[PDB]
């Protein structure tokens, strides 16, 4: 049986539910090189999950689906045992592992429910060979609709929108609207960029590297800055770790922010994201599910020392880095995906078929 | 049967005197006990002329007691049945194309309705875990038995206080905080005259609702306006803890006595004196929550925003039956 | 050129097509075997899940086969459909398909390889070499399928065409 | 049908109906033109349809023009037409085609006998411009034995608030003309507020004549609710952001400067009443995604 990633620290007091990780001690501590209990593709998954490799929820889900790739092609059936629920029965156990070592986000909720689908939906009445080769074409089918043509559509109803002269802004990693805005740079609109980066994972320099090697201009800034840029901003174009079931887009621990500044200085909001992140949950505030990193990264180098050196110590100093944030569906202006640019409080109506 | 004669008479002598049954989910079961009655022990082949049945008793008792939505929207749900039933075995016009299939049919769906009906709680209960983050101040209001449920199968895995607002008019905070705090949840009992003090520390505000309109808009038991309209001031997330069948397809001002004025004895009552002649008391129990304060309505299929509520008139009733 | 040895394809015969653009009326498809026949096949009633068609352009570029319903030369229009069509009908059609791409593989290979760098030059070159082709039969298009199949023994015996010698070394060399 | 005695026939259609609305007749007019298109080819006239439409806009460019030229190029080929003759195919095209004239017809005074359930006399609607749709659910309002004032603005380009006043005052209801820019003050005594929509974008929101979007802005400060009046053939794809984004075809309708259209946001809005029925302002995108499927 697989261990259970210990915690580090203390969780701040709103959140006893919330596990907070940290990366020195990856789960693979106790589990057998030659991986036993699970499969190797797993365990090599979940440890570049763990350190911290494997970032955006696009670049997770894709990540994902060629482990299970992976898992499928060795897979082999024991006798007289029915490969139709057999494989769930063997999947669950590698998706509680992942989520020790990093909690399923949310695109890894739907890749793993449609998958699982697609799993108990296959009849008993096919080859090993067959039923497998099967699965991974239709895997394969998935990461090309659903994800990656997903992309051109998007790109392709943004691209009316995106005016000449307004400097988009954007926030953080978010793969899809890189894309967007190369491809719609790609195509003569010309515009410029205003990055917003946010502590303790810059994950803003790449999309601004991203950006810059393209030839767009840019310019970067962190986060609590943006209410002085904003008076020059003229849309914003945010990203989605999930569409929950109410139009409340959850993302990085930035965006609710952004979204609020930019009503309050009224500049338009419109994040994009593609139909299968959209999840079937909802939760309104920051806090009833989300992400705990290894908060020990917060310390930043300052002068000569960090000022949060030690950091155990205080008893009354506790830390947290929340990863997830829900910007309420008031502040959301559209939803672009490949089913339209969809507004915003209509997600659930609309996007439950 | 006259039986069933009487049974209908007794249940409209009952809503016009004094709610029976008391708790909403058994009334909107007794409404479904007494259809399927119908369904059994009257002379009909056809299904219009069931239909006309149906709405002959319908507009009887939703004008006998026009703030008892539930019976109206679940003989609102029946007619849809008959439609739906109906129309998949024969098929714009009903004809009597067959026979006691369909009424076989309409038994096994209203029984299947009815059991949706009856384990409603326990559906909204195991959906409650996922919202009560531990250490709130979750700020219920009056007594629903539905957030009685829900709170009190929150917190036997996590820890939250509870304030809870007593209706004024008569109060039945009290009866929901003492229900609470035997489960041991760290309520506060406090009349609504202070909503807005104790609301800037409030988390979550977590209500029932008597009847849930088309608009998502709601009719909720009174003070709840305030309390909402309070809560959104402070920007907090409602969470309208509904069933699916507290769910009417009128809308706002589509129905006159929208509110339900009781004996104004409660306000002032008769020991007073003289000064009873020259004031007009107003008693109103029910209040028109709009629909843009809500945030999220917790039914039996999952959380909704208002903005799907519409949809689901679209699911459950059909859009001719929105007059009974 | 032309895939078939027609100049513009006929009525009721099926081809196959890649689509350029789905829109209100109905689904442009780009057959590519008569000279980009640009036909807009119908859309049903059911078929206009278009409602929630998961990313729709996962549909708009493929390679799908459609049989002509009805067409006209005055707009160039060639309306089409696939409702009806039978997997032998679809087999036939793809065996076609493919036999004629080759045909047109290597008629291009002839033209790129004879100087033909004028668009009217390769059109008469075609031109010429189907119809020598495909005339000495009647059957649709199966020059370079009966020289590829008797490619064992002579495949040009049709090479009545006294112009140029690389088009004999080319076919016997792509045959064997 | 060479569009020039095309763009006559509509003219002439407007001149002689004045009441009817525009994009009815747009429709009409692209229908007779279905009928005599002298043409046996289907696809060969779904691009007739569309030249049709854009030789319409060019002269009256109003949004409901465009809206329903999509809704009726689209709404005539719904079923498997299995093109055999072009002639049948075509009866199911025509026959489609009555029926939608039909619904939009009767549309109308469906709007009024659904919404004018809703101005609880003794109220003070106020309205902005003439738009055939509020003064018939106000006509429908008074027929059935109600009172209620009528305040109506000017919209200062032609001044139509007169126009509705005087075809108001026709049926003893009391109307008052009062400045568009006093649409600040007199909100302040308006228990309700109804205006007549010539254009539904997809988030909600609509398109609708100058006066309409600071009206929605005051009216929703102090919390009068602002009921809008639009039908099933005004639903417009489009979607702005700004007032800037509304597109430069219909902000004029002609070709110091000032526009003669402007959006209005989804959150503005209390209650869109559509043929469809009455609609939270969030149901125009799932009812235009649902009726153009």
């Amino acid at each position: 049986q697989v261990p259970t990633r210990k915690d580090y620290g203390s969780k701040v007091s709103l959140f006893s539910h919330l596990p907070q990780y940290s990366r020195q001690n990856s789960l693979t501590q106790f589990m057998s090189i030659p991986s036993s209990v699970i499969h190797p593709a797993m365990v090599r998954l979940g440890l570049q999950y763990s350190q911290g490799l494997v970032s955006g929820s696009n670049a997770r889900c894709i990540a994902l689906l060629r482990a299970l790739q992976q898992v499928i092609q060795d897979y082999t059936t024991p006798p007289n045992e029915e490969l139709s629920r057999d494989l769930v029965n063997k999947l669950k156990p590698y998706m509680s592992f992942l989520t020790q070592c990093r909690p399923l986000s949310a695109s890894m909720h739907n890749a793993i429910k449609f998958l699982n689908k697609e799993i108990t939906s296959v009849g008993s009445s096919k080859r090993e060979e067959e039923a497998k080769s099967e699965l991974r074409a239709a895997i394969d089918r998935y990461v090309q609709e659903k994800i990656v043509l997903a992309a051109q559509a998007i790109s392709r109803f943004a691209y009316q929108k995106i005016s000449n002269g307004d400097v988009i802004l954007v926030y953080g990693c978010s793969s899809l609207v890189s894309r967007i805005l190369q491809e719609a740079w790609t195509e003569g609109r010309r515009f410029r960029v205003v990055v917003v980066d946010s502590r303790p994972w810059l994950e803003g320099r790449h999309t601004l590297r991203s950006l810059v090697h393209a030839g767009v201009p840019a310019s970067y800034l962190l986060i609590p800055a943006a209410s002085y840029v904003l008076p020059e901003v003229s849309k914003v174009l945010l990203g989605a770790h999930a569409l929950l079931a109410n139009g409340s887009v959850m993302s990085r621990v930035g965006t609710a922010q952004l979204a609020l500044v930019a009503r309050a200085h009224n500049v338009p909001v419109l994040v994009c994201c593609e139909t299968y992140k959209f999840c079937e949950r909802v939760q309104t505030d920051a806090f009833v599910s989300n992400e705990l990193d290894d908060p020990d990264d917060l310390q930043c180098k300052r002068g000569e020392h960090v000022a949060l050196a030690n950091w155990q110590n205080h008893a009354s100093l506790r830390l947290l880095n929340l990863v997830y944030d829900v910007t309420p569906p008031e502040l959301v202006d559209l939803v672009i995906t490949e089913l339209g640019m969809i507004p915003c409080s209509s997600v659930p109506v609309v996007l439950r078929v | 049967g006259s039986e069933l004669s009487e049974r209908i008479e007794s249940f409209v002598e009952t809503l016009k005197r004094g709610g029976g049954p008391r708790s909403s989910e058994e009334m909107a079961r007794e409404t479904l006990g007494l259809l399927r009655q119908i369904i059994t022990d009257h002379r009909w082949s056809n299904a219009g002329e069931l239909m006309e049945l149906i709405r002959r008793e319908g507009r009887r008792m939703t004008a006998a007691q026009p703030s008892e939505t539930t019976v109206g929207n679940m003989v609102r749900r029946v007619l849809k049945i008959i439609r739906e039933e109906y129309g998949r075995l024969h098929g714009n016009e009903d004809f009597s194309f067959h026979y006691a299939q369909l009424q076989s049919n309409i038994i096994e769906a209203i029984n299947e309705l009815l059991v949706e009906l009856e384990g409603t709680m326990e559906n909204i209960a195991a959906q409650a875990l996922e919202h009560i983050h531990s250490n709130e101040v979750i700020m219920t209001i009056g007594f629903s038995r539905t957030v009685e449920a829900f709170l009190k199968e929150a917190a036997r895995k996590r820890k939250f206080h509870v304030i809870v607002a007593e209706c004024a008019p008569f109060c039945q905070g009290h009866e929901m905080a003492v229900n609470l705090s035997k489960a041991g949840i760290e309520t506060t009992v406090m009349t609504d005259a202070a909503i807005f003090a104790v609301m800037s520390r409030v988390n979550k505000v977590i209500i029932g609702t008597k009847t849930i309109l088309a608009n998502g808009a709601l009719r909720a038991v009174t003070g709840t306006h305030t309390l909402a309209l309070a809560a959104k001031h402070h920007s907090t997330p409602l969470i309208v803890c509904a069933p699916m069948f507290k769910l009417s397809p009128q809308f706002p001002n589509e129905e006159d006595s929208f509110h339900k004025f009781v004996a104004p004895e409660e306000v002032l009552p008769f020991t007073e004196g003289d000064i009873l002649e020259k004031v007009s008391v107003h008693c109103p129990v029910f209040d028109y929550v709009p629909p843009e304060l809500i945030t999220l309505f917790i039914s039996n299929i999952g959380g909704n925003a208002p903005s799907y509520i519409y949809r689901l008139m679209s699911e459950l009733y059909h859009p001719d039956d929105h007059v009974l | 050129c032309r895939f078939y040895q027609h100049k513009f394809p006929e009525v009721e015969d099926v081809v196959m097509v890649n689509v350029r653009s789905i829109a209100e009326m109905g689904a442009y498809v780009s057959l590519l075997e008569y000279n980009n026949i640009e036909g807009m096949i119908l859309l049903s009633e059911l078929s206009r899940r278009r409602i929630r068609s998961i990313n729709k352009l996962i549909r708009i570029g493929r390679n799908e086969c459609v049989v002509v319903i009805r067409v006209d030369k005055e707009k160039g229009y060639i309306d089409l459909s696939k409702r009806r069509v039978s997997p032998e009908e679809a087999i036939k059609c793809e065996d076609k398909f493919t036999k004629s791409k080759t045909v047109y593989s290597i008629l291009r290979h002839v033209a790129e390889v004879l100087e033909y760098t004028k668009d009217e030059q390769l059109e008469s070159l075609f031109q010429r070499t189907a119809w020598v082709f495909d005339d000495k039969y009647k059957r649709p298009g199966y020059g370079a399928y009966d020289a590829f199949k008797h490619a064992v023994s002579d495949p040009s015996i049709l090479d009545s065409l006294d112009l140029n010698e690389d088009e004999r070394e080319v076919l016997i060399n792509n045959i064997n | 049908m060479d569009d020039k005695e095309l763009i006559e026939y509509f003219k002439s259609q407007m001149k002689e109906d004045p009441d009817m609305a525009s994009a009815v007749a747009a429709i009409r007019t692209l229908l007779e033109f279905l009928k005599r298109d002298k043409g046996e080819t289907i696809q060969g006239l779904r691009a007739n349809l569309t030249s049709a439409i854009e030789t319409l806009c060019g002269v009256d460019s109003s949004v409901a023009v465009s809206s329903g030229g999509e809704l009726f190029l689209r709404f005539i080929s719904l079923a498997s037409l299995e093109y055999s003759d072009y002639s049948k195919c075509k009866k199911i095209m025509i026959e489609r085609g009555e029926l939608f004239l039909r619904r939009i017809s009767l549309s109308r005074n469906k709007i009024a006998d659904l919404c004018h359930t809703f101005i609880k006399d003794g109220a003070t609607i106020l309205t902005h411009a003439y738009s055939r749709v509020v003064l018939r659910v106000l006509e429908a309002a008074v027929a059935a034995k109600k009172r209620f004032s009528v305040y109506v603005t000017e919209s200062q380009p032609d001044l139509s608030g007169k126009k509705m006043a005087k075809a108001l005052c026709h049926l003893n209801v009391p109307v008052t003309v009062v400045l568009d820019a006093a649409v600040g003050y007199i909100m302040e005594k308006a228990d309700l507020v109804i205006v007549g929509a010539e254009g539904v974008v997809e988030n909600g929101g609509i398109i609708n004549k100058i006066g309409t979007n600071q009206m929605a802005v005051c009216a929703k400060a102090q919390n009068k609710p602002f009921y809008v009046v639009a039908e099933s053939f005004k639903f417009v794809r489009l979607f702005p952001l700004n007032q800037q984004d509304v597109p430069d075809k219909f902000k004029y309708k002609a070709d110091e400067e000032h526009p003669w259209v402007d959006y209005t946001a989804p959150s503005l809005i209390t209650l869109l009443f559509t043929d469809l029925g009455v609609l939270t302002p969030s149901a125009v995108s799932d009812e235009l995604i649902k009726l153009y499927l």
